């Protein structure tokens, strides 16, 4: 669904 | 209050990467495929695919993935964050993965239009869920 | 109105061989105290900020299975004038030398790199590449550095 990713600690 | 968008694969979609509508909040929209910035400013733009193909045919296969803005100004095409990648190492049924992922920050006018775009469609993968995607989030 | 300290810089086209970072080309930038010093990014504050950088390498033909490809970001602190390396990758993209037999296959390899990072005031953060030789800036968007404040 939304896994983890570089940029996933700017969007919550 | 930050305007911010995610969008996703359409799996359904045969021979073209259609990011899937209706996810994307607070003035950002989906329109003809493309995200429409709301506000001027600051973004964090990002995207991922992943390619997947069978055994390499011929070392000649190139896969790449670009993002690129049309200003509302300019009205002409500009790449903003682009890359390319050769999987087929010793070409001819081995099979083989290739992610290409891409971020970064740009100053957006209100009104520009962004693409996430790709060459081949036909080799692109939906077997990992949630793994094809694009979007952007003002700061 | 973004009060955050960031960046984003990009390889001058011009510059051979090797990998020089530009500031303010259209579509790159320095905002709130960040600075392009002697090729490197100075951090105007202390705190948390996310690093990224992507490069390209491309090849005509694998003449040694044992080229080497390297990227990798470091930081320098004024209280220490000692490099720490922050993030790097290393990548191989010939497994077989061409065959005369064959001829010249162009192979391409993009490095990106990214994570968070607790920095200094005044740290110099730098993003460099084994082989400027291997680089491709034959289009936009293809290698850049930036930073963002959390
Ligand atoms: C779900 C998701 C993912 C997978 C990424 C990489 C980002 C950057 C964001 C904001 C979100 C919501």
């Amino acid at each position: 669904a939304c896994p983890p990713c570089l940029w996933q600690v700017l969007c919550g | 209050d930050k305007p911010v968008a995610h969008v996703v694969a359409n799996p359904q979609a045969e021979g073209q990467l259609q990011w899937l509508n209706r996810l994307l909040a607070n003035g950002v929209e989906l329109r003809d495929n493309q995200l429409v910035v709301p506000s001027e400013g600051l973004y964090l733009i990002y995207s991922q695919v992943l390619f997947k193909g069978q055994g390499c045919p011929s070392t000649h296969v190139l896969l790449t993935h670009t993002i690129s803005r049309i200003a509302v100004s300019y009205q002409t095409k500009v790449n903003l964050l682009s890359a390319i990648k050769s999987p087929c190492q010793r070409e001819t049924a081995k099979p083989w993965y290739e992610p290409i992922y891409l971020g970064g920050v740009f100053q957006l006018e209100k009104g520009d239009r962004l693409s996430a775009e790709i060459n081949r469609p036909d080799y692109l993968d939906f077997a990992e869920s949630g793994q094809v995607y694009f979007g952007i989030i003002a700061l």
